[PDB]
């Protein structure tokens, strides 16, 4: 080595900091490193610009590389001002933190090098851009600049509700303050769903996040295979929410719904929450308006671990989220929901990944009332379990003999086996994904496939089976429904695709099923 | 409400307190009273806080389709209404002053109005920092 | 609540403990009282709980529609008190000290009122930091 | 329960175990008892906790709707009350040491009160890190 | 169907219409006949517009398990031959040409046969490009 | 079916059309018989139709679980003579050449054998591109 | 089965024909006979041809939970002897040869044993690409 300049208190340090081992060739990098752990520090000595730079003298003829590392020492150099330019809604504040060297201090261009960039991961910016004080030699700022609603329409189809429309405006920037205004509209067989939204991301300066949603879900059972009731319901919830982690959340809030109940299949199963309410119309006719208001308080958590957001193998995800009313409104419940997420990738080359979805559930009604049957929770389809037709599996209803009609001779609790789901929830799913074959291997490493065996598990947590003989007890804790087969999934020009193949290996008599389903524009 | 209650001389923020500040001396020309407005723009809680408070006072007038129109109409007359009475609720009495420095210059800073009143012609010190001056009296 | 009690030279953060800070001696001047107001600007949390519990008590009046006004009423009135008391748990007694520094200077510095009382004319030893300054008294 | 039983001259923290630390010299001046805060500002936990204990405190008196409202005036108290004992848990005594270095020099450094009692005149080692200086006597 | 009809000297694409290219002249050898494959290596498409209609050709043949069996055996013999057949279709006749440049050289250069009937010894123009060359007659 | 057809030196891809190839002279010696094989190293597409076929012929055996048995006994069995017989379409006979340019030096390159009959001793047009070479003869 | 045939004198893959392939001379001491591995060390298919296989013969003993027992220890074992099968359908026979080239020199390079037999002290004509050696006779 060698040292040529004023290092201010480093002149001895340069075989401990920036060392080698004597015979090593000429090197880029580990006689550039060399130059390279006084370049950053200095900055920690108030100076503002730590130059480092080595010229060796090249010597070929028994080759002996004499290294002259030239380090002059910058200067003593303060922060007196951090000035943001064209933006409205970006703050002086946060755009300090995500900067390293803090308001007051000593300042250095090189140990702000460890600023400037992270600045730009806000997600609104297209740059980020990056003073002495004016015609004052003294003190010193550090400056950035900064350069800076769009309608989307969608449009699908598929098998659970064949076609699928959506359109919304999203204008993530309020007349330049940061609240992220979005609306969206989606129809389909069953629900039509007709929301606003609206969110301030810092309602505390620290990360506090406010969020309420206005919503309206026009809801229709018949065409989604379950028994007949009919539900235009609308609610609003406000939600706050606070970072923890960057791996973690949480919220809490307050919602309330408004349920029209109405046009109901006349059916032990939610006759048994008739009564329990103080509601007994006829029991064979179906005119007949139950009419809701639920407050309900409500809160979550959540955990981020993949490495890619698109095709992701790599990670864990997870999700809670529970609610409960205040005991000051129409029905009285709460409900927990447990959702799970695993890609576990088992070596570098990333081929071979593994993945599991855990979702557990419960509900309740406190005070010896019942759960809303609306709220229930349904097993079976193609997103959750594959193979059975979706909705289908969870302890069917008997209908009564209504206008099983007096026409034919009805006199009795006619057996049905229609699906109308159930309270306590409980899925697992262990999938093996495998490598993408018979294209070409250039790029035969995109469109996913994987082998699964899924389970799905609902029952009535208070159905009975002292009163129901011919009837089983279908509150039975291990009426598993396990399937196995095939899928493919990929991206193309024309949105998000699947097309499946699952055979139902394992099910019980009433458990309809359904082999072959798929996917394009969404679900 | 936005908080416009610390531009003053005698208030300060908790950002400016146990800071360093540099002391300048200064006489004190042509003052003169002005008003300042503070804060958001957009003025959001307004229009909300308005909206829901017009909306509930439509449902108690008429009824049927003729109660669904003035609880529109009302909604909206409200929106505005918030904003055009929280925008009215930052407006602040305040003083601007010019000021000839020892140093040779002249230079004027708005302020707050407090309690102290400022004369055309008096001694004050500039307690600068990083471009932040206040002006007290003395 | 936000802890406006670490503006003091009696109390200090866990960011500035177990760190050297640098020391340099001081004559004082000139000290007056000012208020200190601090923290955010929106009230960020009062505004909710006054803002909900005005809404609950709106439930206690009336009927019918004739009740839903008032639990919005309600609503809008708890969450501008709501801002409007706590801002009025922030602010504290302070003061506003002149110190002429030893090297031949002058200075100003606001800080948390404790229990010394200061005088004009004291000695007093300004403890340093990365632009962080404390005052005490001897 | 913030752990800021780690800022004594008598407790290591495990990030700073087995490592090179420099030894300066000094002796030491002015002495004075001083307070310590740690923690944050929010205190997200803190109101959770006096809120929810709040909350259901309210489910016991009345009934009706005279219940859902003492359920939300329980809920906000339980919430100021949260913070109002959290972050009173985190005072800790302590001490701020005025030394003179024998190199020539005087520094500033405040530390968490433990066993032993300093005095005005002693000598005391500084074992100095980047930035962290820890004084032990002797 | 992969379009190998772009290979001629008596078609061009769309891509390299109105720009400009370089012009040499030459003087030809040793014409001859040499057929052209193109498209991908795999078939992917050959394969399943083959592999469907042989398979719901199998489900015409008997019932229950040989049923089940003989919808499979249609399934990939419709497989294989699918791929033996697209990659049957784009076999197309052509000719590679030596040719002498008029600068003093050869190269040889490979065209869909087309209409024009080249040959041993004529004059040709090359139109020339980014390493695409096309041998019209004349 | 992998289509290792354009390893002659009467086909072309479809890449290789249209593009200038140089040309070089050369004699001929030591050639002798050399099979190729073309594709993949797995065989992952004849694997699974064997798989498959292999499979559905299980279940046409036994009754119950010595079925069920055979209904994957036969697939393994099926799925290995997939590959066995896919890798045995894909073995095509060729030629080795050993080249000598009148630049005066030797090369040797191997192609899939046509309908011309290479001879030790003999004259041919190596044409040439970016690394890839034919060997016409005349 | 992965297709590890492509390492003889006696067969090429595809990715090596039409393409120029320089020639050395030389003489050869020492050929031993050698054998190669080839695919993967942790035979990923042959687990699963195992592990099926081992399951459903494990569900022809039994009946009850004993029966689940069985159905699971005979799906592991299957799975270890399915790498155990799988990577000893690869150990192929092969030589080592030291052959002294010309320029004067030694190296040597492994080969699959084909159908020819070489000898201690012969000429072998090296066929040189980016790394890739192969040895023929005469
Ligand atoms: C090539 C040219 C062209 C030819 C192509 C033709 C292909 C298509 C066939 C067309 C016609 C077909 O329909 C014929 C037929 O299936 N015909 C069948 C048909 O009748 P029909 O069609 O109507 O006429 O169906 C009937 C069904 O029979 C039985 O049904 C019961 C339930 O069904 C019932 C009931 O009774 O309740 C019937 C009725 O009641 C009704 O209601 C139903 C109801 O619907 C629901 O159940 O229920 C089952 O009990 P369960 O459910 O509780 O289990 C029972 O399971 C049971 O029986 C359980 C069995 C299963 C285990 C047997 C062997 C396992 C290996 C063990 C050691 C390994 C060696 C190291 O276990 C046993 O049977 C116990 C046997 C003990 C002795 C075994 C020897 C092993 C050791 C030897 C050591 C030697 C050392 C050198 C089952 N046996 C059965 O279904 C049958 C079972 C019996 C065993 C026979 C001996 C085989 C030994 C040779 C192997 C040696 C290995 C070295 O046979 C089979 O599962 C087929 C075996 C498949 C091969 C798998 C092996 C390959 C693995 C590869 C490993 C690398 C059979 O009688 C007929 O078979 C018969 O008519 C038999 C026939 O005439 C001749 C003999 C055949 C045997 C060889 C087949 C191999 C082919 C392989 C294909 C890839
Ligand atoms: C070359 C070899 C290839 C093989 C195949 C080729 C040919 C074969 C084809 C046809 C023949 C075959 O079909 C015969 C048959 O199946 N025959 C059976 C068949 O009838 P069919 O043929 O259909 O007509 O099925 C019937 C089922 O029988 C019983 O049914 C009960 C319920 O049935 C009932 C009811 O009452 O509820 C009534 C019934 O009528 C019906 O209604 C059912 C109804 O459907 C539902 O309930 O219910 C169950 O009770 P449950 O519900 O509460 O569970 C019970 O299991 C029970 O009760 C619970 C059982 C289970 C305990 C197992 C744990 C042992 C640990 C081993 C480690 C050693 C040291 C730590 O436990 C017991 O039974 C207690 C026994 C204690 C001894 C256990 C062995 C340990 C020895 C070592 C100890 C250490 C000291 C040295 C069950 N026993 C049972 O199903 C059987 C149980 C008994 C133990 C076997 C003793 C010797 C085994 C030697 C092996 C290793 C020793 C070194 O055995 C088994 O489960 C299989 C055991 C597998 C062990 C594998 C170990 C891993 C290997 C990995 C290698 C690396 C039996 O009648 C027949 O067996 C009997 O009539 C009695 C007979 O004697 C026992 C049967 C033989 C099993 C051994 C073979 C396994 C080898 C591995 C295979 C890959
Ligand atoms: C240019 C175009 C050319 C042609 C293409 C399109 C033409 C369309 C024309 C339409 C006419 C149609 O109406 C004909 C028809 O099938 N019509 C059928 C229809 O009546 P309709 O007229 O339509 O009204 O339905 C009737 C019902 O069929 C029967 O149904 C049963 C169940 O249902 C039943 C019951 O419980 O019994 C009865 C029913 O009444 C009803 O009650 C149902 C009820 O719904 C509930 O189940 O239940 C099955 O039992 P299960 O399912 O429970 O097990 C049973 O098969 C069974 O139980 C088991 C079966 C299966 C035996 C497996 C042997 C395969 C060969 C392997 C050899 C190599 C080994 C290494 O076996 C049998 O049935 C008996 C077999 C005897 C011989 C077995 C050993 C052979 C060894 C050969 C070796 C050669 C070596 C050189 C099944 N038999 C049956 O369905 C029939 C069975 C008979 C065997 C034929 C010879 C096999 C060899 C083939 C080629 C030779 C190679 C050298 O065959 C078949 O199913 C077709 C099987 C496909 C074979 C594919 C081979 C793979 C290789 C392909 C190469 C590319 C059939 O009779 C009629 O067939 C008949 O009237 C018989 C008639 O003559 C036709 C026979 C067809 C064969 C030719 C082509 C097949 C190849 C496929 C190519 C894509
Ligand atoms: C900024 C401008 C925004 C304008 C939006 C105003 C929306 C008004 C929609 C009217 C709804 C009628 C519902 C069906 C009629 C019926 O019989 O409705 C009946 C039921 C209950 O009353 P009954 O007891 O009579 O059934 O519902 C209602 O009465 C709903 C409450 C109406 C009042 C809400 C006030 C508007 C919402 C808050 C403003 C949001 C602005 C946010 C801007 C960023
Ligand atoms: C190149 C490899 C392709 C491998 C795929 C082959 C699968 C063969 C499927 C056989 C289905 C039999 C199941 C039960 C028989 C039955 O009762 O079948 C009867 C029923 C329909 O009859 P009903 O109207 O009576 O229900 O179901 C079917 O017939 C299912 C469809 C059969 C035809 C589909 C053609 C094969 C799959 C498509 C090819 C995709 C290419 C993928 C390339 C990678
Ligand atoms: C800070 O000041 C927050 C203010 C939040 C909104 C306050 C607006 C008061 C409500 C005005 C209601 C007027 C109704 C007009 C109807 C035509
Ligand atoms: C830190 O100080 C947090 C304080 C949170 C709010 C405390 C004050 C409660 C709001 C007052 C409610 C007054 C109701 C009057 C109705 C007209
Ligand atoms: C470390 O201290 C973790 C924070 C835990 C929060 C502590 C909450 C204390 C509970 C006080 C409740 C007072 C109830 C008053 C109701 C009137
Ligand atoms: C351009 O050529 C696009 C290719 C599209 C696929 C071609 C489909 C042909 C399938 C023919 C199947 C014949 C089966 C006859 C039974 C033996
Ligand atoms: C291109 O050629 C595509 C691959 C062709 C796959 C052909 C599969 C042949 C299957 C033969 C079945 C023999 C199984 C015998 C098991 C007893
Ligand atoms: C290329 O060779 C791929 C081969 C795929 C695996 C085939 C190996 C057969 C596995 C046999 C399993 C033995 C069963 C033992 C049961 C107790």
């Amino acid at each position: 080595v060698e040292v040529s300049g004023n290092l201010a208190g480093h002149s001895a340090e340069i075989e401990q900091l920036t060392k080698i081992e004597p015979g090593e060739l000429y090197n880029g990098t580990k006689v550039t490193k060399m130059e390279d752990d006084i370049k950053k520090l200095l900055g920690r000595y108030g100076y503002a610009y730590p130059r480092v730079q080595s010229m060796p003298e090249i010597n070929d003829a028994d080759k002996t590389v004499k290294l002259r590392v030239n380090v002059d020492a910058g200067n003593r150099f303060y922060v007196r001002k951090i000035r943001f330019e064209g933006n409205d809604t970006s703050k002086d504040a946060v755009l300090r933190r995500e900067m390293r060297q803090m308001e007051g201090a000593w300042l250095g261009s090189d140990l702000v090098d460890q600023g400037k960039e992270r600045l730009n991961r806000l997600g609104f910016f297209e740059t980020v851009d990056t003073q002495r004080v004016p015609g004052s030699p003294d003190q010193v700022d550090v400056v950035y600049k900064v350069k800076e609603g769009s309608f989307n329409f969608g449009i699908g189809y598929g098998t659970e509700s064949g076609v699928s429309f959506q359109a919304g405006v999203q204008q993530d920037n309020w007349l330049g303050t940061g609240y992220a205004v979005g609306i969206n509209g989606t129809k389909n067989d069953y629900q039509t769903y007709a929301e606003l939204s609206v969110t301030n991301p810092y309602f505390t300066v620290d990360g506090v996040s406010l969020g309420g949603r206005l919503f309206y879900n026009d809801f229709q059972a018949d065409d989604a295979d379950l028994s007949d009731y009919t539900n235009k319901s609308y609610g609003t919830d406000v939600t706050l929410g606070f970072p923890i982690n960057e791996y973690n959340s949480l919220r809490a809030g307050l919602g309330y719904v408004h349920n029209s109940l109405s046009n109901m299949q006349p059916q032990v199963a939610m006759w048994r929450y008739l009564y329990s309410m103080g509601e007994h119309p006829s029991t064979s006719d179906q005119d007949n308006s139950f009419k809701t208001d639920d407050f309900t308080f409500n809160y979550g958590w959540t955990y981020n671990k993949l490495d890619r957001g698109y095709f992701p193998t790599d990670g864990s995800r997870v999700n809670l989220t529970g609610k409960v009313t205040i005991p000051g409104s129409d029905n009285e419940y709460y409900k927990v929901t447990l959702d799970t997420a695993t890609y576990v990738p088992i070596d570098d080359d990333h081929k071979w990944v593994v993945l599991g979805r855990t979702r557990w559930g419960y509900g309740d009604g406190l005070g010896g009332k019942e759960m809303p049957f609306y709220e229930n929770f349904y097993a079976g389809g193609s997103s959750t379990v594959r193979g059975f037709q979706s909705n289908t599996i969870g302890p069917k209803a008997v209908y009564f003999p209504h206008q099983c009609a007096t026409q034919d001779g009805a006199k009795d609790l006619c057996k049905s086996d229609d699906a109308v789901g159930g309270n306590a929830m409980a899925v697992a799913s262990l999938e093996f994904i495998t490598p993408t074959p018979f294209i070409s291997d250039k790029y035969a490493n995109s469109v996913r496939t994987s082998f699964f065996w899924d389970m799905g598990t609902v029952w009535d947590t208070n159905w009975d089976s002292s009163q129901y003989s011919g009837y089983p007890d279908y509150s039975d804790p291990s009426n598993i429904r396990m399937s196995a087969g095939i899928a493919l999934q990929w991206m193309s020009p024309l949105g998000p695709l699947v097309f499946s193949y699952a055979q139902p290996f394992k099910k019980y008599d009433g458990d309809k099923a359904e082999q072959f389903q798929f996917n394009i524009g969404k679900t | 409400c936005v908080n416009n209650d610390t531009l003053s001389g005698d208030v300060y923020t908790a950002s400016e307190a146990k800071q360093v500040q540099n002391v300048s001396y200064g006489t004190i020309v042509n003052v003169r009273p002005v008003q300042i407005q503070g804060g958001d723009d957009s003025n959001v809680i307004g229009a909300i806080g308005g909206a829901v408070l017009g909306g509930f006072l439509g449902n108690t007038v008429g009824g049927g389709t003729g109660r669904s129109l003035a609880t529109a109409a009302g909604a909206v007359a409200g929106g505005v209404a918030g904003q055009g009475v929280q925008s009215a609720m930052n407006k602040t009495q305040g003083v601007e002053l010019e000021i000839r420095k020892d140093d040779g210059n002249t230079i004027m800073v708005v302020q707050k109005q407090g309690n102290t009143r400022f004369s055309p012609g008096q001694r004050v010190v500039l307690a600068s920092n990083g471009s932040q001056v206040t002006v007290s009296p003395r």
